[PDB]
C-alpha cells in the first residue's frame, strides 16, 4: 500500500485528517477531471 | 472486489460530515464511466509542475520530494501531481478542506481527552523481505535459495579493497596513468585509493596533496568511469541472484557483456601503453565513448536499484528511459540492445501463455497472476470467485507499451487454460515468436488474431467435445415442462408422499420413484439424465423471495432470521431438483445458474400441482352425471366457482409457457449460434435467466403475496372440498360442520382477492408500460361476464 | 429529457438491484450457519 | 618561467583547467596571467590571444553541464547537446594531435596556426548556442534555422550537419503523427499541442490544435494544418472507429505529403461510407425525422388519434415503439435495415396539461461515436424545430381530411331533414376553402424544402471528399432549410400569422366536433322515440302519450331554436378565418424572395380574393 | 405521470443500488477477513 510512501508524500504536500484513501481511486484509472469536480462540489456543499 | 469505489467514497462523505446536497452518488455514476483494467494518465506533468511552483511557497522542498519520488519511479504520481496543481486554483475548495481538517483535529483530539546509512545492511535487509515475501506468495514449492557464500569470499566480484612531489613532471604523469589503468579495472592504485562513504551512491576517490592542481583536477574529471565502473559492478554482483527475477538477469548478463568488452578496450590501451607513449590527453580521448556508455549504465543501475522494480515494470521504465534518450545514436542503441535483452525471457514467457496458456511464474512477475483454488467449491458455494480471482492482473506491475492490450491477453490465457486443464490441448497453428519492436501495431495486431484464434478455438471445443447444446436442451425438457409423460408419471408416482411433514421425508426413495419413472417411459433418447438429484430446500417461494426482496426498509433483521425450525413444513414446498455437472463440461451452468432453474421450477411446478387438484376435484364429482343438477344446492353451487378457478389457472400457464418459454428461448438459441467468446454466450444466457425471471414478475413484494395468498385460498378450498366429498361418500367434529355456506365465504374471498390482484397489475403496469400484463389481462376476461366489477373497483381508489 | 427510450435502461437498472440483492441474501445466510 | 611551463598549461587551459602560471580573474570572466607569473609582454599577449578557444570551451562546457543534469529539458535539446559532445570530442582529437607533436618546444606561431581554424569554429558554435537560452522545440530548429542562410561555407556546412543530426527528432515525431497519429510529448515540444480535458467526441474542436510560438521554421501554417488534417484523420481512423490500416528530401517532401494528405483523406471517406455509410444515415434522417415516406406518418397518426386527443398527461412510449414496429412490418417500409431502424426513437419536450397530447409529441434520432461527432447538438434542435413545424403542417392537413370523410359518412348518413342543409353546405364550403389552403402549402412545401436542399446536397456531397466538405455542406443545407422555414428572425409576423391560422383551422374542428356530437345525439334520441312508438304501438296502446307527445315537441322545438346559433356562429367563424387569411396575404404581398411570389399567384385558383382587399389588386 | 416522477424514482433506485454495493462490500470483507 506504500503506507511509508503514502505518509511521505503527504508530508511532501505540505499544506496547513488524512484523505489520502483519494489515492486508490487514482490506483483504479478514475478520471483526475472527475475527482476534482467531486472536490469542487462537496466543498459547495 | 471492484466496488472498493463504493465504500471509498462513501467513508470520504462520511469523514467531511456533508448531509446537504445529493451526495456523490451521482459522482459514483459520472466514475463509474472511466473505466480501464489499466492506467492511462499521462499528462502533462510538467504544467502540474510549474502550476503548483509558482504558488509553491518553498519550491526547493517540493522539487526535492518530486525528484526523490521520480527516482523511485512510483506509479500514480501524475495525477496526485495535476490534482495538487488544480487544487489552489479554487481557494474555496482548499479553505473547506482545511477547515475539515480543522474540524476533524480538534475532535480527534476532544476524543483523546475525554477517552552514515551503511549499504550492506540495507542491501541484506532488501534481499531478505523479498525472500520472505516470495516464499511467502510460493507457499507450496521448494525455494531457490543460494548458499551463503556467494556473497562471502569476498573480492571475487571485483570491488576495491612513495614520495612524489618534488619528482619531475614527465614521471609523475607517468605514474598517475599507470595508477589510473590500474583503477579503470577497479583496482586500488598507489597514489589514487577509493574510500568508504556514507549513502548509496559512487566511492571518492583521494590523491596525494602535493599532486598537481591541473592533473588532479584533469584525473577527478577522467574518474567518473572508475565510479560508474564500482557502481556497475556492486549492481551486477549484488542483482545476480535467483531471487530478483528473469529480467533482472537478463539486465545483469547484458552489463557482464558489456563490462568484458570494456576490459578488452581497457587492456588494449594498456598493450599500447606498454610502448610508453601515451599521455593523459590521448587516454582522455580514448576513454570518451565508453565514458559516456558507462554514465548511462551506471544512471540505468542506480535507478533501477533506488526504485526496487521487479518484472515487467522494470521493462516499463527501461521503455521509458530509451524514449527519454531518443536522438542520441550511440544511445538508442544501447537502450535497445538492453531492452531487447531484458525482454527475452519476458517475451518467451508472454508467448508460453499466449499460444499455449502455460503459466510460468518462478517468481510471479508475469501480468497474470493465479491464486490457488478448486473447483468443486464454486460448484458448492454460490459466492463467485473463479473467473474473478484465479487469473488476476497485477498492477503494481505494468508493462508501459502493452498497457492498451492488457486486458484482452488475461481473457486469451484464461481460455487456453479452461482447454488446459481438460488435457486437450494442441499446438497453434501459427505460432510466429513475439519479438521486441519500438512501435507497437505489429504485436498489438499479433495478440488480437491469438486471441480470435483461441475465442474461435474454444467455442469450436465447446461445441464439440462438451456439445453445451445438447446440455442446453436437456436442461430446458427439465425444469419447463415440454416433458408431458415425464411430468404427469412423476406427479401421479409422488403425489401420495408429497404430504409427508419433511422430516419424515427421505430423498432415497424420492429417486428411486424418479428413476422408476425415467425407465418406464420413452423419453431415454436424452444420454445426460445421469446429471440430476432431488434436494428438499429448506425454505419455500413466498419467504424466500421475500427476504429477498424486503430489505432496507425495515425488515433487514425483523424477521429474515426466523427459522422454519419453529414451524412445520409439507413435502411439496422443500422438493426441489438440483443438477450436477463437471467442470470442462458446461462450466456455464453455474451454483447461480442452478439456484435461478430451480426457482422457476419449483414455482411451474406448484402451479402445474394447483392445475392438477383442480382437475381431480373436477374428476371426484361425476355422480351428477344423470341426477339432478340444478338440487343440491352447495353440493352443486360449487360448480361455477371451479370453472372460474380453471380459466384463471389455465390463463396464467400459458402466459408462462408461450410468452416466456419461446421468445428467451428463440432469442438465446439464436444469438448463442453467433456468439464469437465465452463471454457472449456467458452474457446471453444471464439475459435468458433475466426474460425468465421477469415474465412471471417475480420481483416486487405484494404481487408476489398476492398471488400466493391466492394460491394458498385456491388450495384451501380445493382440500376442503374434498374432504366434503369423502364425508359425503363414507355416508352414501370440525369436518362435520365445515358447511356453513363455505363456498358463499371462500367465493367471497376468492373473488376480492382476484380483484385486487388486478388492480395490482393495472396499476403497476400503468408505470411500467410494457404489454406482457396486457396480454394477461386481454385473456383473463376475454368475455363480457367478468368485466364491469374490475372497472368499478378501479373507479374508487 | 432524456430519449423517452430508458424504460429499458431502468429495466437494467432493476436487474442491478434484483441480482446482487439476490447474491447478498445467499451470503447473509451463510454467515450464520457457521 | 620557460616556456615549456607556458605551453604545458596553454594546453591544460585548452581542456578548461587551469593552468600552473594562469588562472581564471573573476575581474573579467577570463583567463590571464598572475602577477607571480610575470614574464615577456608578448607572452601574456600570445597566450591571452589563444585563450579565447579556452574560454569558448568553457562556456560551452558549462552550459551543457547545466543542462544536462537535468531530464526535463527536451529530446530536441538532448539531441544538440550530443552533437555538441561531439564537437567537443572532435576538439579534444586536435587537442590530442598536437600533444602528440608537444613531445620533443614548439612556438605559439604553431598553436596559431593549427588552432584558428577551431577559433572560427567554437565562434561559430559560441554565436549558436548564445542563441538557445531558454528554447525548446522546435524554436530551436529555427534558432538553428537562424544560420542556415549564412555564409562562411565551413560554418554554414557545420551548421547545416549540426541541424540535420538535431531535426530527425521532429521528423521522426511528424512521421509518426501522420502514419499512426500519437502524441507522447511530454513537455509539449510538438507543434500540435493537445488538451487533456476532452471528450471522445468533442475533441474535433477542443483538444488539438496548433502552436503559433511553435511552428516549425521548414514548414509554414498551411503545411501545419494539413498535417493536423492528416493527424486528425489517423487518429479517428481507430480512436473511434477501431479500424488500423497499413500505411532530407526537401523539394518534393511538400508533394509527398499532399499525396500522402489525398490517399488518407480517400481512404477514411471510404471507411466511414463503408463500415458506417453516412449516406444511409441522411437518407434515413430525410425519410423519416424529417418527415419523408408518407405512409409511415399516416399510420402513425391512424394508431394514435384515439391517444394524443387527450392531454399529454397520459401518453406511453411501449405503445408508440409497438405500433410503429408493426408499421414497419406491415408497411412497404420493411427493406430499412434493421440497424438504422433500431437507432429510431420518440422524444419527449415536457408535459403540458394545458395541451393536447399531439402538441409536444416529437420525435428524434438517436446519435454516438463518428455520428455524433459530426452531428453537434445544435444542429439537431434546429432540426427538431423544423420537424415541429412540419408535424404542425401534417397535423392540420389530417385533421381536414379526418373532417371531409366524416362529413361524407355523416352527412350521407344523415340526410333525411331540411333542417341540417344551411350548416352542412357552410361546413362544407369553409373546409373546401381550408384543404385548399392547406394542400398548396403542403405542396410548397414539399417541392421546396424536401427536394431542392436535399437534391443539391446529394448532388454535392457525391463529388465531396473530405470530412470537412461533408460538415461545411450539412451546416449550409440546415442554414437554407432554416431561413426557408420561415424561422429566421425576420420572419417572425409570417410564423405568427401562420400560427393563429392553425390555431383558428383546430378550433373549427372543434367546433365541428361538438356539432357532430349534437347531431349524434338527436338521431339517438329520435331512433329512441321511433322505437318506443313501435313498442306502443305492439304492446296494444294505440296513439302517443301526452307526455311523449309533450317531451317530443319540446325537444324538437329546442333544438330548431338552438340551430341557428350554431348558423351564426359558424358564420362568426368563418369572418374569423376570411379575415386572418386575408391579412396572412396582404403580409405576404411584401414578399422580398420569388418563391413568395409565386405561393401568391398561384393562390387564384379560386380568383376570389382580391375583391376583398382592393390592395391586393 | 411526467418527466420529473422518472427522475425522481432513478435517483432513488440509485441510491438503493449504492446502499446495496456498500453491505455486499461490507460482507465480502468480512468473507475474506477470515
Amino acid at each position: 500500500a506504500e503506507e511509508t510512501e503514502l505518509f511521505e508524500l503527504a508530508q511532501a504536500a505540505g499544506g496547513a485528517e488524512v484523505f489520502k484513501i483519494l489515492v486508490d481511486l487514482l490506483k483504479l484509472n478514475v478520471a483526475p477531471l472527475a475527482v476534482f469536480q467531486m472536490l469542487k462540489s462537496m466543498c459547495a456543499g | 472486489s471492484e466496488f472498493r469505489i463504493h465504500h471509498d467514497v462513501n467513508e470520504l462523505l462520511s469523514l467531511l460530515r456533508v448531509h446537504g446536497g445529493d451526495g456523490a452518488e451521482v459522482y459514483i455514476d459520472l466514475l463509474q464511466k472511466n473505466r480501464t483494467p489499466y492506467v492511462t494518465t499521462t499528462v502533462s506533468a510538467h504544467s502540474a509542475k510549474v502550476k503548483i511552483a509558482e504558488f509553491s511557497r518553498t519550491p526547493e522542498d517540493f522539487l526535492k520530494k518530486y525528484d526523490e519520488l521520480k527516482s523511485k519511479n512510483t506509479r500514480n504520481l501524475d495525477p496526485l501531481v495535476y490534482l495538487l496543481s488544480k487544487l489552489m486554483e479554487d481557494r474555496e475548495t482548499l479553505q473547506y478542506l482545511q477547515q475539515n481538517a480543522k474540524e476533524r483535529a480538534e475532535l480527534a483530539a476532544s476524543a483523546a481527552a475525554s477517552s552514515g546509512p551503511t549499504w550492506q545492511q540495507s542491501l541484506e535487509l532488501t534481499r531478505k523481505m523479498l525472500r520472505d515475501k516470495q516464499s511467502k506468495k510460493n507457499s507450496g514449492q521448494r525455494l531457490p535459495v543460494l548458499p551463503a557464500w556467494v556473497y562471502e569470499r569476498p573480492a571475487l566480484l571485483g570491488d576495491f579493497l612513495v614520495p612524489i612531489g618534488s619528482l619531475p613532471l614527465a614521471s609523475q604523469e607517468a605514474a598517475v596513468v599507470e595508477d589510473l589503468l590500474y583503477v579503470l579495472v577497479g583496482v586500488d592504485g598507489r597514489y589514487i585509493s577509493a574510500q568508504p562513504l556514507t549513502g548509496r551512491q559512487g566511492r571518492t576517490f583521494l590523491v596525494d596533496p602535493n599532486l598537481d592542481l591541473s592533473i588532479r583536477e584533469l584525473v577527478s574529471r577522467i574518474l567518473p568511469v572508475a565510479a560508474s565502473y564500482s557502481t556497475v559492478t556492486r549492481f551486477i554482483e549484488e542483482k545476480s541472484s535467483f531471487e530478483y527475477g528473469q529480467v533482472n538477469h537478463a539486465l545483469a548478463a547484458a552489463m557482464r557483456t558489456l563490462v568484458k568488452e570494456y576490459l578488452v578496450l581497457v587492456t588494449q590501451l594498456e598493450q599500447l601503453q606498454r610502448q610508453g607513449l601515451l599521455s593523459l590527453q590521448k587516454l582522455w580521448f580514448y576513454i570518451q565513448p565508453a565514458m559516456r556508455s558507462l554514465d548511462i549504465l551506471a544512471s540505468l543501475a542506480t535507478s533501477v536499484d533506488k526504485g526496487e522494480c521487479i518484472g515487467g515494470a522494470t521493462l516499463s521504465l527501461l521503455h521509458d528511459r530509451s524514449f527519454s534518450y531518443t536522438g542520441d545514436s550511440q544511445a538508442q542503441e544501447l537502450c535497445l540492445h538492453l531492452t531487447k535483452a531484458a525482454s527475452t525471457p519476458y517475451f518467451e514467457i508472454l508467448e508460453k501463455w499466449i499460444y499455449r496458456g502455460i503459466i510460468d511464474d518462478p517468481y510471479s512477475e508475469f501480468m497474470v497472476e493465479e491464486h490457488e483454488l478448486r473447483k468443486e467449491k464454486i460448484q458448492e458455494d454460490y459466492n463467485d470467485k473463479y473467473w474473478d480471482q484465479r487469473y488476476t492482473v497485477v498492477q503494481r506491475q505494468i508493462p508501459s507499451f502493452l498497457q492498451k492490450m492488457a486486458g484482452k491477453v488475461l481473457s486469451t490465457g484464461k481460455y487456453l487454460n479452461v482447454v488446459r486443464e481438460c488435457g486437450h490441448d494442441v499446438t497453434c497453428p501459427v505460432a510466429k515468436e513475439v519479438v521486441y519492436t519500438l512501435k507497437e501495431r505489429a504485436y498489438v495486431e499479433q495478440i488480437e488474431k491469438a486471441f480470435s484464434y483461441a475465442s474461435k478455438v474454444l467455442l469450436d471445443f465447446l461445441m464439440g467435445e462438451k456439445e453445451l447444446l445438447a446440455h442446453l436442451r436437456s436442461i430446458k425438457r427439465y425444469f419447463l415442462m415440454d416433458q408431458g409423460d415425464f411430468f404427469v408419471h412423476f406427479m401421479d408416482l409422488t403425489e401420495e408422499e408429497l404430504k409427508k411433514p419433511v422430516d419424515d421425508i427421505t430423498p432415497t426413495r424420492l429417486e428411486a420413484l424418479l428413476e422408476l419413472a425415467l425407465r418406464m417411459s420413452t423419453a431415454n433418447t436424452d444420454p445426460f439424465k445421469d446429471d440430476l438429484k432431488i434436494d428438499l430446500m429448506p425454505h419455500d417461494l413466498i419467504t424466500q423471495l421475500l427476504r429477498v426482496l424486503a430489505i432496507e426498509t425495515q425488515q433487514e433483521k425483523a424477521m429474515v432470521h426466523a427459522d422454519p425450525t419453529e414451524l412445520t413444513l409439507s413435502g411439496l414446498e422443500a422438493f426441489s431438483f438440483d443438477y450436477v455437472v463437471t467442470w470442462p463440461l458446461s462450466l456455464i451452468i453455474n451454483r447461480k445458474a442452478l439456484t435461478r432453474y430451480q426457482m422457476l421450477f419449483r414455482h411451474m411446478f406448484y402451479c402445474k400441482h394447483v392445475e392438477r387438484q383442480l382437475c381431480s376435484v373436477w374428476i371426484s364429482n361425476k355422480a351428477a352425471k344423470r341426477f339432478s343438477l340444478h338440487s343440491a344446492k352447495w353440493f352443486a353451487g360449487a360448480f361455477t366457482l371451479r370453472q372460474r378457478m380453471l380459466n384463471f389457472v389455465q390463463n396464467i400457464q400459458s402466459y408462462m409457457m408461450f410468452e416466456v418459454m419461446e421468445p428467451t428461448w428463440h432469442v438465446l438459441e439464436q444469438n448463442l449460434r453467433s456468439a464469437s467468446n465465452i463471454d457472449d454466450v456467458l452474457g446471453h444466457h444471464a439475459s435468458f435467466l433475466d426474460n425468465c425471471l421477469k415474465d412471471c414478475m417475480l420481483t416486487n413484494p405484494e404481487l408476489l403475496r398476492v398471488f400466493s395468498k391466492l394460491m394458498s385460498v385456491c388450495v384451501m378450498f380445493t382440500n376442503c372440498l374434498q374432504r366434503f366429498t369423502q364425508s359425503m361418500k363414507l355416508d352414501s367434529p370440525q369436518l362435520a360442520s365445515s358447511f356453513e355456506a363455505t363456498i358463499t365465504k371462500f367465493d367471497k374471498n376468492f373473488s376480492a382477492h382476484l380483484l385486487d390482484l388486478l388492480a395490482r397489475l393495472s396499476i403497476y403496469s400503468t408505470s411500467d408500460c410494457e404489454h406482457g400484463m396486457a396480454s394477461v389481462i386481454s385473456r383473463l376476461d376475454f368475455n363480457g361476464f367478468y368485466t364491469e366489477r374490475l372497472e368499478r373497483l378501479s373507479a374508487e381508489r | 429529457r432524456n430519449m423517452k427510450d430508458f424504460e429499458n435502461q431502468i429495466t437494467e437498472l432493476k436487474k442491478e438491484n434484483f441480482n446482487l440483492k439476490l447474491r447478498i441474501y445467499f451470503l447473509e445466510e451463510r454467515m450464520q450457519q457457521e | 618561467v620557460t616556456e615549456a611551463a607556458l605551453v604545458r598549461d596553454i594546453l591544460y587551459v585548452f581542456q578548461g583547467i587551469d593552468g600552473k602560471h594562469v588562472k581564471m580573474s573573476n575581474a573579467d570572466n577570463c583567463y590571464t596571467v598572475e602577477g607571480k607569473a610575470n614574464l615577456s609582454k608578448s607572452l601574456r599577449d600570445t597566450a591571452v590571444r589563444l585563450a579565447e578557444l579556452g574560454w569558448l570551451h568553457n562556456k560551452i562546457r558549462k552550459y551543457t553541464d547545466q543542462r544536462s543534469l537535468d531530464r526535463s529539458f527536451g529530446l530536441v535539446g538532448q539531441s544538440f547537446c550530443a552533437a555538441l559532445h561531439q564537437e567537443l570530442r572532435e576538439y579534444y582529437r586536435l587537442l590530442s594531435v598536437l600533444h602528440s607533436q608537444l613531445q620533443l618546444s614548439l612556438t605559439l606561431r604553431r598553436l596559431l596556426v593549427w588552432t584558428y581554424d577551431p577559433k572560427m569554429r567554437l565562434k561559430t558554435l559560441a554565436a549558436l548556442v548564445d542563441h538557445c537560452q531558454g528554447r525548446k522545440g522546435g524554436e530551436l530548429a529555427s534558432a538553428v534555422h537562424a544560420y542556415t542562410k549564412t555564409g562562411d561555407p565551413y560554418a554554414r556546412s557545420l551548421v547545416q550537419h549540426i541541424l540535420s543530426l538535431v531535426s530527425h527528432p521532429v521528423l521522426s515525431f511528424l512521421y509518426r503523427w501522420i502514419y499512426d497519429g500519437e502524441l507522447e510529448d511530454t513537455y509539449h515540444e510538438f507543434f500540435v499541442a493537445s488538451d487533456p480535458a476532452v471528450k471522445a467526441d468533442r475533441l474535433w474542436h477542443d483538444k488539438y490544435a496548433l502552436r503559433k510560438p511553435m511552428i516549425p521554421s521548414f514548414m509554414t501554417m498551411d503545411q501545419c494544418r494539413k498535417v493536423l488534417l492528416i493527424g486528425k484523420s489517423i487518429n479517428f481512423l481507430h480512436q473511434v472507429c477501431h479500424d488500423q490500416t497499413p500505411t532530407d528530401l526537401e523539394n518534393a517532401f511538400q508533394g509527398k505529403i499532399d499525396a500522402a494528405y489525398f490517399e488518407t483523406s480517400k481512404y477514411l471517406l471510404d471507411v466511414l461510407n463503408k463500415k458506417y455509410s453516412l449516406l444511409d444515415h441522411m437518407q434515413a434522417m430525410r425519410r423519416y425525422l424529417l418527415l419523408g415516406q408518407g405512409d409511415f406518418i399516416r399510420h402513425l397518426m391512424d394508431l394514435l388519434k384515439p391517444e394524443l386527443v387527450r392531454p399529454a398527461t397520459t401518453l406511453y412510449q411501449h405503445n408508440l415503439t409497438g405500433i410503429l414496429e408493426t408499421a414497419v412490418r406491415a408497411t412497404n417500409a420493411q427493406f430499412d435495415s434493421p440497424e438504422i431502424l433500431k437507432r429510431l426513437d420518440v422524444r419527449l419536450l415536457e408535459v403540458s396539461p394545458g395541451d393536447t397530447g399531439w402538441d409536444v409529441f416529437s420525435l428524434d434520432y438517436h446519435v454516438d461515436g463518428p455520428i455524433a461527432t459530426v452531428f453537434t447538438r445544435e444542429c439537431m434542435s434546429h432540426y427538431l424545430r423544423a420537424f415541429n413545424f412540419l408535424w404542425r403542417a401534417k397535423r392540420v392537413e389530417y385533421i381536414l381530411t379526418d373532417i371531409r370523410k366524416g362529413h361524407m359518412c355523416n352527412a350521407r348518413l344523415l340526410r333525411s331533414m331540411p333542417e341540417f342543409s344551411g350548416v352542412l353546405h357552410h361546413c362544407h364550403i369553409l373546409a373546401s376553402e381550408m384543404v385548399h389552403f392547406i394542400h398548396q402549402m403542403q405542396y410548397y412545401v414539399t417541392f421546396e424544402v424536401l427536394e431542392c436542399s436535399w437534391d443539391e446536397l446529394w448532388n454535392r456531397v457525391q463529388r465531396a471528399q473530405d470530412l470537412d466538405h461533408i460538415i461545411a455542406a450539412h451546416e449550409a443545407f440546415l442554414g437554407t432549410v432554416i431561413s426557408r422555414c420561415l424561422l429566421d428572425s425576420d420572419s417572425r409576423a409570417l410564423l405568427n400569422q401562420l400560427r393563429a391560422v392553425f390555431d383558428q383551422i383546430i378550433e373549427l374542428q372543434n367546433t365541428q366536433d361538438a356539432i357532430y356530437r349534437a347531431a349524434l345525439e338527436e338521431l339517438q334520441r329520435r331512433l329512441q322515440f321511433e322505437e318506443k312508438k313501435k313498442q306502443r304501438e305492439a304492446e296494444g296502446q294505440w296513439g302517443v302519450s301526452a307526455a311523449e307527445e309533450e317531451q317530443e315537441k319540446r325537444r324538437v322545438q329546442e333544438f330548431q331554436e338552438s340551430i341557428p346559433k350554431m348558423c351564426s356562429q359558424l358564420r362568426i367563424l368563418t369572418h374569423f378565418y376570411q379575415g386572418v387569411v386575408q391579412q396572412f396575404l396582404v403580409s405576404l404581398t411584401t414578399s422580398s424572395d420569388e418563391s413568395l411570389r409565386f405561393l401568391s399567384f398561384r393562390l387564384d385558383f379560386n380568383e376570389h380574393y382580391r375583391a376583398r382587399e382592393p390592395r391586393l389588386r
